[PDB]
This record gives C-alpha cells, structure tokens and sequence, in this order.
C-alpha cells in the first residue's frame, strides 16, 4: 500500500484525469500548452494536498508504516521550505516526490510507465511554474 | 483412449462456432481501423455463440439440429434471421438459460464461448456453481448501439460459402452416425475432464491459426503484423478444424512419442553410503506400488524427516513409477515463488542426470508431438519434451487456474503429461494449501500421481491430497494406495475411501509419532527475550557469541564456526542488517556476514546460494577441510584474531531451500514450519549433540515487537479472525516441543488443542477451517461443474495479495556500461531512473562481508556461460520481484531492494 | 480517515473525473444518456475494485480499524452473492454502499452535497444496469 498517495490522488481525480488524457499521446521533446498546463495544474493540486497534509500533521503516529511515510513527506517539506534546507527541486525531494506520484498515477489508472524523458519534463516545468511556491 | 472420438468431434465444432461469432460488421470495422481502438464490440466469442444459438433454437433436439448441419441445401433464411437482440430492448432470454440448445449444443457453445476467457458471474452462490453452464449469461461473456451496428454492417454469414457449409454438413452427419454419442455427449459436458480436453484443443488451434499466413468478405484481425487486414475468417475456421484434427491425434500419440528420461544409472541402484537406509526402502515398496498403481493412480507421501536431505526419496519414486517403459518422466515442482538456476543445478547433480535429460524452467527452460502445431524453437515446448521439467509449484498451479489465455493451455498440457511433484510450502494458511489441493485434483484427473514429501504436512492436509486424486480416479478411469516413506519402513495403503485413508495415515503417524517419542538425537530449543531490530539486534549478536563458543571447529589454534540468522520479511532482515554495519563484531571475534534474501536479482541470488551451498557442506573431521578450503583460508590469512563467525542472515526461502548444515542458529519465530526448518539446518550432517543449546529462538513476532496482530502472518498460521489469546511465544509452545523439538508436532493430527492452548494447535485448526473440516468448499469444488467458470478461482485466488511486476539492473541499449533500473511493460522495459535510491553500507570494527557477488562480474559470467549480449542475457539472468511502490527503492550490493519510508 | 475507499477512488480517477464533470449540473429527474453512462461506468469501475478488494483478502487484519471496515464492504457483499443473502439493492447494501462511495467522491473532490434526488437516482440507474451483476 501507499496510503497518502492514494488519499491525495483521490482528491484530485479532475486534475489527475485532464493530465493523463492530455499526456497519453505526449512527446516530452514537444509539449503543447495544454500538456503544459495539465501537467502543472495537476502537480498543483498535488502539492496543495500534500502540503496540508503535512503542516497539519494529517496521520496517525502509531501507525508504524503510514506515521515513517508521512516523515519523509515532511522531511522533504523542511528540505524545501528552509526549516531544514531551501532546495525544492533536487533529487528525492518535494517536487521529485511529486513528479513520482504523477508517474504512479499513469502507472496504476492506464498502464503506462514513464520514465526519464517525462519526468525530466516535469521537473523542468515545476522549476518554471513554481519557483515562488516556497521562499 | 475411450473417449477420443468424442472428443475429436467436439474440438472441430468450436473454430466454426468462433468464426460465425466473428462474423458481425463492427468487428470488420475494428480490423479495418487501425486506430483509435475500438471497444470489443461485445466480445466476439460471445457474438459467435449467439449466432451458434440462433441458428438451432428454441427448442431443437440435438438430432434436429445435426440434420439442418448435416444437410447441404439449407437455406439459409430461418437461421439468419432467427438471434436475439439484446439491445432494442432491455432484457433477452440468456442464451442457454433455459430450455435452449440441446446440451450437446450448450457444451460446445461453452467450448466456443469459453476460447476468449473462462466465464466470470458475479453470483458466488454454491447451487449456480453446481448447475454450471446454466448460469452463464451476459457477465460470462464479460462484454449496446454499438453492438446492433456490429450485428449489421454485415455483409455475409458463413453458410453461405461452399467449404466452410459442406465441412458443417459432414460433421453433422458424423455426430449422427456416432453410436449412443450424441445423449451421453449431452449429459456429458459437464465432466471436468472432457471439458478441460476440449478447452486445451481450442487454444491451441487457435494459436496455430493466428501463426500461420476466395471471394470471401469476412476476416481476422491485422495492424500488429503488417498494415491492413490479412485473410479472411473462414480460412481461419478450417484451419481450426484442421488444427483440431491435429492435435487430437497428437494427444493419442504422445505417451509413445514423447520425449521421457528413462533408466538412469544412479537411481535404480541401491545406495551403499549410511543414512541412505529411508530411501532405499522406499524404492523397494516402489515395484509393489507401480503393479497396483499405474493401472490405479499413485499418492504417495515422503515425510522423511527435516534436516536430512530429500533427493534420493523423490528420485527413487520417480524411477518406481515407471520402469522400464517410458523412462523416464517425471516433474519436480518445488514450494519456493521463484527458481534459480543453482537450485535447479543441485537437483540435478543430485539425481546424476544430465542438463539436457533436466530441463530447468528458471520463462527460460535450460535443456516433437506437439511441434506442428507449436513453435519449432520455443520455451514450453522445450518443458514438454524434456524427460524432467523442474521450475516450481505456483507458475504450474497458475496455469491449471487460469482467468485466460494459450498460457493456460500450455500449463495444462504440461500438468498432463506424467505426474507432478510437489514440495510441501505452498499452501501456507489452511486456505491456500486448499487452492493448492484443488489444482492438485484437478490435475490427478489428468491422470498423474502427485507423491507429497510431507515432512511437515499437516494430517487433514494429506487427507485432502488424498481426496482429490480419488475424485480424479472417477474422472481418470472413465478417460488408491498411499505409500508413507519412512526413515524406519514405508507403509502403502491401497484404499477406496479418503476415511479409510485418514485412519491409515493416523496408523502411519502413530509409528512416527512413536519415532518422535524417541527423544530427537538433534535440536535444543532456547526461550529468550528481546528488549526495536538493535535491541533485538544485539541479542542476537549475544546469541551468535554464545553458540560459536558453544559449537565451532578448531584447527591449528584457531576456531571457524557457521550461524543462521532467519527474519520472516526482508524490511527487518534489512534493519538488522544495518544495526551489524554499524556495530563491529564483539572483542576478540571477526564477523563474517552474507545476506541472503529473494529480493536480490536473480542471478546474484543464485551465485549466493550456490557458494552458501560450497561452503555449508559439513562432514566429520571437516573441519580442517574447511579451514583449508578457499574462503576459510583467505580469513585465516586476512587476519589475526583467531575466532571467527562466518553468520548468514536469511529470509524463508533460504530457509526453506538449501541442503545446508550449521554449527547454531538464531530464529525469529514464524511457526511449526520455522522450526521445522531451523531443526533441519541445525542437525543438516554432523552427528551426535553437545547437548548445550544450540538454536535460539525469539518472544513476540516482530510485529508483536511492533505488537502487530496477529503476530504470525505473512507467513502466519494465524488469521485475525481466529484469534490466539496470548502473544507470547513462551507459553505457546509446550515444554515437549521445547526439547528434541522435531516435526512430530507438525505430523499429528493432534488433539484436542485449545483454539489458543497450542500454536501448533492454531495451525491445525485454521489448516481445517481449510479443507474437508467464505469458505466455497474444495469438496464442492470436486463435486459440481466447477471447471466450467473461474467462479472458485475468483473465490479463492492464488497468491492474493498484491503482487510486485518484475524489474532489473539493465545495461543500457547504446552503452554496455552504464546500468539502468527498469522495469519490464509488455515486450519491452520504461526509463527506471527516476525513482530508485541507492545506498552504502557502513562496515563495522572486525567485521566484512562473504558469499557476496559483484553484479558486472555476475553478468560477464552469464554472458560466457551462455552466449548472450550483456543486456539481454542479463535480462533474462537479472529479474528481481517488486511489489509497486511510488517512490521506488533503495539498492545496495550486499543487501538488494529495501522500499521506501 | 476512510482508507479503503480512498484506495479504490484512486484507482478509478478517470471514471470519477467524467462521473463528477458530467453530474456537475445534472437534474436527476431529468439525466441525458451520457450523465446515466458516466454514473454507471463510475460505479462499475468501483464495483470491480471491491468486488476484487473483497474476494482477494487485500487487508491487514492485523489493524483493527481497517479489518473491521473491510468486514462491512465483504458483509454487503455476501448479502448480494447469496452466501448470506441475494440482496444487492437493500439499503445500506452492496450497491447503497458504492452510491455513498460515489457522493464522497463529489464531495471530497469539489465540495458539493448531494442528497437523496442523487442518491435515488444512483440507485434506480444500478437497478437498470446491474441486475446481472449478482445471481
């Protein structure tokens, strides 16, 4: 199991389904501008959920497995937001984690598994979109 | 071969029945396509098997309706207009549902309908199952507008072309012809054998069809394999027929044909070497056991005890069963998920034959009646033909039972050809050894005798084996003696009744019960405690002081001995593993760890175990061999200290395979299996006990550290339902148990255990709550026209619980020497990179690593060895299972794949 | 937390982004044919993880809430498949439940309460589609 992927990604099935659809077809090398825009409005979602989740301690402690994978969500939330470090993009962390669950999305609704080409795309796009999302 | 007429028959109906499935426009719209793909429409066998039912009914004598087929001047009007549409609207009379087809007509309906998938139905209720196929509707198919636009576009049934309408006519007239065949053929369906025979030769047509390369309108699908829309679909059904004709005539031919290993030289002869003594008797019983057994079928049970090796017993029944005929064949399936090919190589060097007379199935099988029909160089096949397949027990369990596909068809033909081994594992919870004693029935029918080496089986478990054999031997005949090995004798029961056999099998656990009363030469058992894997992690290391001290071999002025560390999951065997990086071994000692798991890539794993597997050979006065023999003298070279502690950390599988011996064992307890096999180990060469302790053994399941309940799971006995009132380890097992603790406890049949008074006892119990005793009985199963729908397998699946795709370390595609983690898709693998963490090992004071493999070195091995490119042969030699996980893994070379949190 | 049906909703994203876009405005006395298709494929797609959840055993019994939550959805299943009762359609049973599943889901996902108009409407399409669904 994933559970707080699994929580997250539930809601947000709008955003999930608009960036699937638009990227079933996608070359990374060529984005359209709405493949752009599915992508990051999806990250988005991911992000506002993920972050709420987080900064309001949104699982149980005593469970052993969800309690370590909440940690290492909020261990990459303090690597991004200064409490810890100021780097959002490097690898394994908040963003990378993100661009993950969107490639575990693919993977788990359609079968498809991508790899570096589309999450290097991705991670080019969140630099671009989201550079002022932490400080 | 009584029944192969019939069945002959019945196989040319279906490719027929599937093209007129076919036949709806659609379908001709979807070949013609290319993209976007289209939906089904509506499956086309289900199509097919409408257009089969509208012709006949309602309601034909299956007489009437052979004459239409046999007669060549109809019409064909009638029929063509006759099916039911379900749309336009809302319900239609199921086909089949009632007073339809004659029931020869339904059963090759369900022949044809079941060629794209078995039938799936939503109800799981117990009457439906048992009337089967009369319940098969619309959820069976598995399938609107659309569909009526299927049904148009048209243009052209069959019947109306001149070969396709005469082949039908001539059948007709045959099925007429055929004494007494078409009411007992009507009756008949049902029977778990025919239907399964005619199943196995649709596939198999079919597949040869799709393989192979004149007005007619109607055709098969293409874009796969060049552009555009190739052939046309009643060429495809009398290539079906022809393929049918075929492979009937193959089945006949087979046992004659087919390849077998016969006549070894080492297993008919009697073994000379002490401790043998089991396996000798055994064989003797062997002559008696065939004369009744061939003509009767054969169950036969080798309960030689744990910690002594077993392959002399099996290959001794093998050679038994058959001699000297058609020697040999015969198939070892072992209890493990996964094969390497080392353990395949020690089963083979033990029985003395050769690697092409063994075939490894590893799917690569390592080295025709079927050859035709099948592909001239291809893996299966090759599985077929070998005199001994091995591989294990699960992928033949799900080829038996499978929701669809050839693949299917493939299992079974190989279930089929001489009879299947298993090893005792697989089962695991009361239930799952049920599955597994349903695939076994299914298969006695086909007429093998599955012999158990039932050192650790539970009684009822045997009792079940027993009876699915002999609800095989009705089906078997129309198409029992058990022999108990024994260390002490053999005992064969030839009986009618699985309670008659019960009492035989109480009979036999008597004598070895009798045997256990005799304290056990070998095993002490210690009650510890732990104060979460560091601080059990240094009891542990507490432990392996005490036992080396304990138990070791000195030679010269120094002392070298061998430990066991077993953890249940490989999370915590990896948690413990870095607690020992990070603290040294104790003063004065030189730890030496190996870490052995089913996480690592195959290959490594496999290198693993087969140098575990040089080094662990124990033998009197070997000390000294040891200390000379080559990694025992590079420890003593490499440094001072005089003690050392070579120490493997294992999960289940290690434990479960190995033909290994240690000095002392450390043991996180997972139930009566665990300590099986720990005894084993424990005792594996050396005779006679110090009489100290020498196996240590844990207090709370690490969950129960955790406190996770229930504590024994995954693997446990316990199911949360039947609860076990105290956690505790030392009030469940009894002080008996605790001295010359030996599989006695395992073999009965013991009562009357108090639902949490006995862990062995919880084992029993749940084990019954499997079997005879959400429960769909096996009996049940047996009894009803189960095979026609994958209703049970729905009901009791096979490896539940989520099951990780496949992934390796793969050099890339341009460059050799840059490594990319992937993951296998469909035919291909996706970038892996992104995802996966990888991880040093710090390396405590006077400690190293031994028995570990360099994974480059491991692949330019595989690559000499076989005479592959490093990527693909590596692929191949490099697979590791993973359940999915979002963020991916963390790789070290020592330890293989931890997840992530 | 409601872990199970978190689970199977995010298995199921495409199917619930069209089921919620499509009902967005609906008149449940009055549905067009693509709103009944996109409540139906939602809810097949939701019966199908279930259904699989159930058979299958994919639970920890070992944690006390998500055990006795997994014993209410395979309870609702028994009373359809005979084995205790052939009752899909009873309130508070197999398809009642999947229904709820479906307003969480519009609920969860976009802040909108539905009620009983919606509710009853769910269930009248299920009576239509899925009588086969069950024995």
């Amino acid at each position: 199991s994933n559970t707080i992927s699994d929580r997250i990604v539930a809601r947000s099935v709008i955003e999930a389904a608009r960036f699937i659809q638009s990227w079933e077809d996608a070359d990374p090398d060529s984005l359209t501008e709405d493949q752009v825009l599915a992508a990051a409005g999806f990250a988005a979602r991911l992000h506002e959920g993920l972050q709420a989740t987080v900064l309001q301690r949104l699982v149980d402690e005593s469970n052993h497995e969800e309690y370590r994978e909440f940690k290492a969500w909020e261990e990459a939330l303090l690597n991004a937001d200064g409490r810890v470090a100021s780097s959002p993009f490097a690898d394994w962390g908040w963003w990378y984690r993100i661009a993950n669950v969107m490639l575990a999305t693919a993977s788990q609704n359609v079968g498809v598994t991508w790899g570096s080409r589309v999450h290097g795309r991705l991670m080019a796009i969140f630099q671009d979109k989201f550079k002022q999302r932490y400080e | 071969w009584h029944s192969a007429e019939d069945i002959r028959l019945l196989t040319v109906m279906a490719a027929l029945f599937h093209d007129i499935g076919k036949a709806s426009q659609a379908f001709q719209a979807k070949l013609r396509n290319r993209g976007k793909p289209m939906a089904d429409a509506y499956r086309h066998e289900w199509v097919s098997l409408r257009l089969f039912e509208a012709f006949v009914g309602p309601g034909s004598s299956d007489e009437d309706w052979l004459r239409r087929l046999a007669d060549k001047r109809e019409t064909g009007d009638a029929w063509l207009s006759q099916l039911a549409r379900d749309d336009r609207q809302s319900a239609p009379p199921g086909p089949f549902q009632k007073s339809r087809l004659p029931p020869l007509a339904q059963a090759v309906g369900w022949l044809i309908v079941s060629h794209h998938r078995l039938p799936n139905g939503d109800h799981r209720g117990s009457a439906s199952l048992a009337r089967l196929p009369a319940p098969i509707q619309s959820q069976w198919c598995g399938a609107a507008k659309e569909k009526a636009a299927c049904w148009q576009f048209p243009h052209g049934l069959p019947f109306a072309s001149a070969h396709w309408r005469a082949r039908t006519a001539l059948c007709a007239q045959s099925m007429l012809e055929r004494p007494g065949l078409l009411a007992r053929g009507p009756a008949l369906l049902h029977d778990s054998y025919v239907m399964h025979v005619s199943r196995l030769i649709l596939m198999l047509a079919d597949h040869h069809y799709s393989s192979l390369p004149p007005n007619f309108p109607l055709h098969a699908n293409t874009d796969r394999d060049s552009g555009k829309l190739k052939q046309r679909l009643d060429e495809h059904l009398l290539g079906v027929a022809l393929h049918s004709r075929k492979l009937a005539g193959t089945l006949p031919r087979l046992e004659r044909q087919l390849p077998r290993l016969a006549r070894h030289k080492g297993f008919t002869r009697r073994v000379e070497q002490p401790r043998f003594r089991w396996q000798d008797k055994a064989y003797d019983c062997a002559m008696a056991c065939r004369e009744q057994a061939m003509e009767h079928g054969f169950f036969g049970l080798n309960l030689a005890s744990t910690g002594c090796g077993k392959t002399l017993a099996n290959g001794r029944i093998l050679y038994a069963l058959a001699d000297p005929q058609r020697g040999a064949r015969f198939s070892i399936a072992l209890g493990l998920r996964s094969l390497t090919l080392q353990t395949g190589q020690a089963y083979r060097e033990r029985l003395g034959l050769g690697d092409d007379d063994l075939a490894i199935l590893v799917s690569h099988v390592h080295f025709g009646p079927l050859r035709e029909w099948l592909g001239r160089n291809s893996a299966g096949n090759r599985l077929l033909q070998a005199p001994i397949l091995a591989c294990t027990i699960d992928h033949l369990m799900p080829a038996s039972e499978s929701l669809r596909g050839g693949h299917q068809i493939a299992p079974l033909l190989r279930l089929m050809t001489s009879d299947l081994v298993l090893d005792e594992v697989d089962d695991f919870d009361i239930d799952d050894l049920p599955a597994l004693s349903r695939l076994v029935h299914w298969a006695g029918l086909f007429g093998s005798r599955v012999l158990l080496s039932s050192a650790t089986l539970p009684p009822a478990l045997v009792q079940g084996l027993f009876e699915a054999y002999r609800s095989g031997r009705e089906i078997f005949q129309r198409h029992i003696r058990c022999a108990w090995f024994d260390e002490f004798s053999s005992q064969s029961s030839a009986h009618g009744a699985v309670t008659s056999f019960s009492e035989a099998h109480a009979t036999f656990v008597a004598q070895r019960l009798a045997k256990l009363e005799q304290l056990p030469p070998r095993r002490q058992a210690q009650l510890c405690t732990v104060h979460l894997c560091r601080e059990l992690a240094g009891q542990m290391n507490t432990w392996m002081a005490d036992l080396h001290r304990c138990h070791h071999t000195e030679h010269q002025g120094r002392r070298i001995s061998f430990g066991l560390l077993r953890l249940a999951n490989i999370e915590p065997l990896i948690e413990l593993a870095q607690a020992i990086l990070a603290q040294g071994a104790p003063e004065g000692l030189h730890v030496h760890l190996c870490v052995y798991h089913s996480r690592h890539p195959l290959l490594v794993r496999s290198a693993i175990e087969r140098q575990l597997d040089e080094l662990l050979k124990r033998s009197d006065d070997d000390a000294a061999a040891l200390f000379a023999r080559p990694t025992l003298a590079k420890a003593l070279q490499a440094s001072t200290e005089r003690d050392h502690l070579f120490v493997v950390l294992a999960s289940p599988v290690a434990e479960v395979g190995r033909d290994h011996d240690y000095d002392w064992a450390i043991v996180e307890p997972s139930s009566m299996r665990s300590i099986i096999q720990l005894a084993g180990r424990i005792r594996r060469h050396r005779s006679g006990f110090s009489g100290e302790a020498n196996l240590y053994l844990l207090s709370r399941n690490i969950r129960s550290l955790e406190g996770q309940n229930p504590a024994f799971q995954r693997p446990g006995f316990e199911t949360p339902d039947f609860p076990l009132d105290s956690h505790d380890l030392h009030d469940l097992l009894d002080p008996a148990l605790l001295a010359r603790i030996d599989a006695s406890p395992r073999i009965v049949e013991p009562f009357p255990l108090f639902p949490r008074s006995r862990l062995v006892d919880l084992e029993h119990r749940r084990l019954r709550a499997l079997m005879l005793a959400s429960l769909l009985g096996v009996p049940l199963w047996w009894q009803t026209p189960a095979s026609l729908s994958g209703a049970l397998q729905t009901s009791q699946p096979f490896r539940a619980g989520a099951k990780e795709r496949c992934y390796a370390l793969l050099p890339d595609e341009d460059d050799e020497e840059r490594l990319h983690f992937s993951r296998y898709e469909e035919g291909t693998w996706s970038n892996q990179d992104n995802l996966l963490r990888n991880l040093d090992l710090t390396y405590g004071p006077r400690i190293q690593t031994w028995g570990t493999v360099n994974y480059r070195e491991e692949l330019v091995a595989m690559a000499g060895r076989e005479d592959l490119d490093l990527r693909q042969c590596a692929m191949r030699y490099g697979e590791v299972r993973l359940r999915e996980n979002t963020q991916g893994w963390s790789y070290h070379p020592y330890l293989g794949f931890k997840k992530y949190n």
